[PDB]
């Protein structure tokens, strides 16, 4: 699974930065890297929809 | 983390793809179906007891 691989962007942290759009979320980046995508106004790298928010996701 | 690979902690037969969201944090321990049921019951997040503001279907990429 992709779930046990680290952030695709930095490969140094877990995939805990949820990219939220609508009623759906893409998990592929950590919170820090995912925040950077939103700041720099990038769309979701996966589905290319706009990023509504970044949620720090715990899986606990 | 390895907990994401476990079945939903509630129904135990669907994957953990229901993010329960409160503010800018979320707890992902249930499936989408059970997370929505919790919100519909007006339950609070089962981990931290915060008001559930949003339930999201999560896809791991
Ligand atoms: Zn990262
Ligand atoms: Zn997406
Ligand atoms: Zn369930
Ligand atoms: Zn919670």
């Amino acid at each position: 699974l992709n779930a046990i691989e680290p952030c695709v962007i930095c490969q140094g942290r877990p995939k805990n930065g949820c990219i939220v759009h609508g009623k759906t979320g893409h998990l592929m980046a950590c919170f820090t890297c995912a925040k950077k995508l939103k700041k720099r106004n990038k769309p979701c790298p996966v589905c290319r929809q706009p990023i509504q928010m970044i949620v720090l996701t715990y899986f606990p | 983390c390895q907990n994401l690979l476990k079945p939903c902690s509630l129904c135990e037969k669907r994957p953990r793809d229901g993010n329960i969201i409160h503010g800018r944090t979320g707890h992902l321990v249930t499936c989408f179906h059970c997370a929505r049921r919790l919100k519909k019951a007006g339950a609070s997040c089962p981990i931290c007891k915060k008001e559930i503001q949003l339930v999201i279907k999560v896809f791991i990429a």
